[PDB]
């Protein structure tokens, strides 16, 4: 289970022109672009902070889930939660040959449990000494407008903070950064074997 | 009779009536599942087979069919009565009188048909989706249907396992409580808490293999029990406990293990469950077993074999338990021979006729 | 004890020929015509007089199903079994009388009726009353008695009337020119149950008196209408599909149409 | 009432064994903040060191290093045995009280009231069986005699019923030891045809 | 037999029926694994072999084959019945009558074939991928198949270990709980905590070897138990405990060790498990053992040898346990000889016919 | 159970002209200068914080509840609470035949526990693999004026807070944001199997 | 050279409760197999 | 139907034992990475 990203976000999909409206920089100056190189450096640093505390994705970039042994006999819950249209469960071999498999696997969409449950009571078997990478595109939407807005606000509450204080300097809201995140975190109570 | 004719047309004539739904699932969970429900039936069904009988016809009973002896027949017969309240005996009659085959038909796959006048006309042996439709519209009536007493139903028995079906599920799940507690439980014998300078801090994998190897070698095991265990700054050892150690549903299982033995009627002393001493010294509890739940059960089935098999003969035959040279009733036989043997006033031939002797 | 509405029970089952059948269908075999034998001549060829053309009528033996979901004062298993047996006893009664061809027994009313006197084999015969609304005004019950005496003396050995309740009402409403109730004269009599010497079956699935409706039938249904069926009733005590509702499955299979087109005669309330 | 106590106390322990979440502990992970989840990379690491090295009978007591943030709070199960155990065992005796069976015959646990089954079986056939049977047989003696011409009596035997042998030893040895009265004078007492 | 044809088709005629998969694993985990399941079968199988028999045929039973004696045969035979509910006996017949070889075929590798009429036509001894297909479509029928009673299955036995299969896994894992607790546990007898001026501070390896040598020499061991142990600034000694010390699942193991003994039917007094005194003084518990779980088992197997071996002979032979000069039944033999011996009213030959003597 | 919204708000349904009055009307600097479309971006962030804490909907948007297995035998509580009129309970199969149903169920509306609660005990079963899918319209009313005004004030107390201070800066009111929400939260005490 | 692992039964089961006008039998057996010893099977290629 | 299922399974798994691939069905020996004999290694089957 490695879970790397195939492609990153384009950067042009991030709302730098709206984050600048948030931070109260300035309206009609002739410069207007001295911060563009750094404002998206804090938006990518605040999304990636909330992508890890919530285990959500938010831009629907493509992922690659390269794993070897199945976690449970048939289920295989995916880590990145809001998914749609798993592309390919290409089953690599011990070395080399990569054979994509329709394989009779389904996809159960959920924000909490994005399973990949199999229908033939057993997922496609795994060549001993070989991995099973799964290409899937997981996230809310393609553009910034398709997000839940409270999670989009939690980026703006957080990336404004990184813009206003640079080093770790200490400085209570009703719905702060944390209270907006908490309905998107994963609530789990299993430490067991299954 | 007259009431029965009215009862039929309520349920539906000519159509099978099934009765209990779960009787196929109480067998796997109550007779192959727990030892108390297993031993209780095996204690009774092996007791009714051991009791001799008093009458020809018993030559059939001694050898009913191939691979199914006399004692093996009643174990199969009573083993269906205790499990599902119903006993069945198919008779194959190439010959008109005393049919030379008996077969204990299992009561999972048998269903009754009420027929016209309320008393049954059909029995349906249904395995898979395939039926047989035995016929009762004749005189020999090829299946004896032994019912346990059921007050609410008109066609089946009550099956004491159905009455103990709560106490089986307590005893099955309390015993499976302790199994999966011994299989899903993480107790540690302690925890080496490492906070650090911060409130949180990991230790590097260089330091961590040092920490395993001084714990693997010098602290775990019987041979390292009690090393003084220097703790420098940051490290700390919090020993954990295990607060319920013994006795996970220990008495509620043992109370349910007694209610299963209560329903079939075996005493707690015979089966081996723990409990307070009710009976004293096994001359009673074995005598109580062959008087409250074996010989009343055996004299009820034998009264049905005495009437069903006499329908194949011309003359009717009685068939009763021996109630003599069954060695659990020896305390009722000492007590009756020493009473009349010590009664010296009445003469010699006057007490051979009381004790059951051939007179001289 | 839970109560229910008490529905009509009389069902044409006890006067028609009930045949236990086990296959998919029941084939009755009736010849359509006569031998046609003639008085022979003393000097003639005399050959091949005729032969009755036989005809197989198929009882398709359809199935009937009702599927209620069950969703300790009264016990549902016995009560719902005592309601669904009543509904299977009552819903087949409508099919025995006015059922159509599709998936259900075709009742004796749906068999292309032809006026009696021009009666052929493929139909049922009727007799007209008079005015279209009701019985004839001048002589009531003349339609009833010539319905009886326009059938055939062999089937009238054991024949019966088939009506609903409010057609037997309109029959008992018949009165003479003094108003003395031709059938069951007093107000103290009751249902005399022997109309014209023949029994009456109050089957509620018959139509009532209308402009052209065939509200009164008369016949030996033991030869006329054949009910072929299987006696049992399926009982799937289902513990699956829905945890919330048991959804018992109960089915009886049954079929039937007319076997003999000469036995049944109808009363058309028209001209 | 005592049936519904015994039915529901027995179903109390059944549904307690079926609806109960006891854990044998809880690995609490707070974090730097008061709240913090752990990543699914870290979470599958936490299962595999718990699945393999800590759960089960064979891993009972591993020393379990807890780094910063982590903490193990072991839970208990504070009423362990005896969920309505005596109120069930008291209601199981009041059911046996009403029908009149002694507690020794049915097999319920309890204090020793009767001694040694020569009493409790004799008490059972004298307080709740033979009074019941002599009342039903007295109704068969009168209903069935209405079909006959002559009236018939019909009573229990109260002889060769083997639970009454302690009342039969006690009455035969009393009159058998009375040597003063003659042989036929005690055959008429014990119920024998005299000779 | 008339219904025999209906059940045969559902299973599939001519094809092997296996039944329980996990049968071989209950042997390794429940009979080679724990002593209670080990002793309970060995206590019964060595008891049924010791009981003499009453009939020629017993000359075969006395010497069945090479290296497998009379008593060694029934230990193998009953040892398969208690383990897997099924007993098998191959007879090899070089000679036509009374075949001079008997071999207990183990019931792990044996499978039934239902055949046409429901009663079996084939038995398959399956070792590796190799089958044998014994044939039952003949008169001598070369394998006797002794079934324990199974109500739900039509072809095998129930094997009391299957009914106790939860209580075995409790007793196997509670005993392995205490084993791995003695092998994975770090208890210290204390901890010398060294904080320092800061909240954290290590001590130098100069100071650390000083701390070992004053702990190695002067404080650890039996001979240094209780030195007054000066603690300067920064140092502190927190003595640890071990809060559940005894009794790790001690009663749930001792309760599961009785339920295993319950299912096989041995009394708790014979096997040696601790527990409340149910039976009194071994004149009862040994007599209860040979009356509830040995002699009913032996009279059921001997009734199958009385019928299978009589199929090789011409005349049928009875074969029952002796129930005489078996020294566990002496309390039932004192009680029956002193009853009739004290009955002085009936004459000398009138009680030799009761006690079983040849009259003179 | 994905539960994505079919359509979002139009934006013209939101009270931007009224929120400018809750921001500074009757007291203030003047109408002042506020980026109008910024003020719409804080109302959508305050509603989506109260739509999550209360599990209400507040604008009566269209939803699509596509879940695989029925939880109870018949009940099926709907999460977004103030509901009205199931649009359709179409039922797709594993291939996508999308056969709708039109009877067998009667939505029982309620602000506490909205249900589906089919007739009798039979609720439409699921094709194996073929997720069931329920389209419904949940919320109070189409315009902003149809709302309970205490819940509308919790938006204005919250959307003004996101306007008054940008980053997560520190700052106990009697009926604050939190006290106006708590009579609209869902009070549940089940952690069990049903 | 070839090992077959299998559950040696043909479990067959009726359940009319899935499709209610029908019976809808279901039978299942599971078998697994691969090569045990690679040095024990040779083949003929009809090429060169 | 039981006879036809038992006839069908013993032929479907017979084809699986020879030409079936690794995933979803038992793999047959003819599907495995074969090499010419003399150039034989363990991770293959030999042909001539």
């Amino acid at each position: 289970m490695m879970l790397n990203e195939v492609t990153a976000v384009p950067g042009t999909a991030l709302p730098v022109a709206e984050f600048r409206d948030h931070l109260r920089l300035g309206t009609g100056f002739a410069d207007l672009g001295a911060e563009d190189a750094a404002l998206l450096s804090y938006l990518r640093a605040a999304i990636a902070a909330i992508e890890g505390r919530t285990a959500k994705a938010l831009i629907s970039r493509g992922f690659r889930l390269a794993l070897t042994a199945w976690r449970w006999g048939d289920m295989q819950t995916l880590p990145i939660a809001p998914v749609a249209t798993v592309t390919a469960l290409r089953l690599v071999d011990a070395a080399g040959v990569e054979t994509p498999v329709a394989a009779g696997w389904r996809l159960v969409p959920d924000m909490a449990r994005p399973r990949i449950e199999a229908l033939g009571a057993m997922l496609p078997m795994i060549p001993t000494g070989g991995r099973v990478e799964i290409d899937f595109t997981a996230g809310f939407g393609a553009s910034w407008s398709a997000l839940p807005v409270d999670l989009a606000q939690a980026v703006f509450l957080l990336a404004a903070q990184y813009y206003e204080l640079r080093h770790d300097g200490a400085a209570a809201m009703p719905f702060g950064v944390m209270a907006l995140i908490e309905r998107w975190r994963t609530v789990r109570v299993l430490g067991g074997r299954p | 009779s007259v009431t029965g004719r009215i009862v039929a047309m309520a349920s539906g004539a000519g159509r099978p009536v099934w009765g209990p739904r779960d009787t196929v699932s109480l067998m796997r969970t109550g007779f192959a599942g727990n030892p108390v429900g297993f031993r209780s039936v095996k204690l009774i069904a092996e007791a009714t087979a051991a009791v001799p009988l008093i009458c020809p016809v018993l030559d059939l009973l001694r050898r009913p069919n191939a691979g199914q002896g006399r004692a093996e027949l009643f174990e199969a017969l009573i083993g269906q009565i205790l499990l599902s309240g119903n006993g069945y005996l198919e008779a194959v009659c190439p010959e008109p009188g005393v049919p030379r085959e008996l077969h204990v038909l299992r009561s999972d796959r048998m269903a009754v048909v009420p027929g016209a006048d309320g008393w049954p006309v059909g029995y349906d042996y249904t395995v898979g989706g395939r039926k047989h439709r035995f016929d009762m519209t004749g005189h020999p009536d090829p299946i004896c249907h032994i019912k346990s007493f059921h007050p609410t139903d008109d066609h089946y028995g009550l099956s004491p396992m159905q009455a103990a079906a709560v106490a089986l599920d307590v005893h099955n799940a309390a015993s499976a409580w302790s199994k999966a507690l011994l299989d899903n439980a993480a107790r540690p014998s302690g925890a080496i808490i490492y906070k650090g300078a911060d409130g949180q801090g990991v230790l590097a994998p260089e330091q961590y293999e040092r920490l395993i190897f001084e714990m693997e070698t010098h602290h775990q095991g019987a041979r390292n029990a009690g090393r003084p265990m220097l703790l420098e700054g940051g490290l700390d050892w919090k020993p954990m406990g295990f607060s319920p150690s013994d006795m996970e549903f220990h008495e509620t299982k043992a109370a349910a293990a007694r209610e299963i033995a209560l329903a079939f009627g075996v005493p707690p002393m015979l089966i081996g469950i723990p409990g307070d001493a009710t009976y004293a010294n096994y001359a009673e509890a074995n005598r109580a077993f062959y008087r409250l739940t074996v010989l009343p059960l055996l004299t009820r089935v034998s009264a049905a074999l005495a009437w069903w098999l006499s329908g194949y003969l011309g003359a009717q035959i009685e068939l009763k338990p021996d109630l003599d040279q069954v060695p659990a009733l020896a305390v009722e036989r000492d007590q009756l021979w020493a009473r009349i043997g010590a009664a010296g006033f009445l003469s010699n031939s006057e007490k051979r006729v009381l004790l059951g002797l051939p007179p001289t | 004890t839970i109560r229910g509405v008490l529905r009509s029970t009389a069902s044409l089952r006890q006067i028609a020929s009930v045949v236990n059948v086990e296959a998919t269908s029941f084939d009755v075999l009736v010849d359509k015509t006569d031998m046609g034998s003639g008085w022979a001549s003393e000097t003639a060829a005399l050959s091949e007089t005729a032969t009755p053309q036989i005809d197989r009528i198929t009882i398709p033996l359809h199935e009937l199903a009702a599927m209620p979901k069950a969703s300790s004062a009264f016990d549902i298993e016995t009560w719902l079994a005592n309601r669904i047996a009543d509904k299977f006893a009552r819903a087949e009664a409508a099919a025995f009388i006015s059922g159509d061809g599709v998936d259900k027994p075709t009742g004796f009313l749906t068999k292309t009726k032809v006026a009696n006197g021009a009666w052929a084999w493929g139909s049922l015969g009727y007799v007209a009353t008079g005015a279209a609304g009701d019985f004839a005004a001048v002589n009531a019950s003349d339609a009833v008695v010539d319905l009886v005496y326009a059938l055939g003396a062999e089937y009238r050995a054991n024949a019966s009337f088939v009506m609903n309740s409010k057609t037997a009402g309109a029959v008992r409403k018949m009165k003479d020119a003094d108003g003395r109730f031709l059938w069951a004269d007093s107000l103290a009599a009751g249902e005399p149950a022997r109309l014209m010497g023949y029994p009456v079956l109050i089957a509620e699935d018959m139509p009532d008196i209308a402009a052209n409706a065939y509200a009164i039938a008369f016949g030996d249904f033991g030869n006329g209408y054949t009910i072929a069926e299987r006696p049992d009733l399926r009982v799937l005590r289902d513990p699956f599909s829905a945890k919330p509702h048991v959804l018992f499955y109960a089915s009886k299979r049954v079929g039937g149409d007319v076997s003999d087109f000469a036995a049944i005669k109808l009363l058309k309330f028209a001209a």
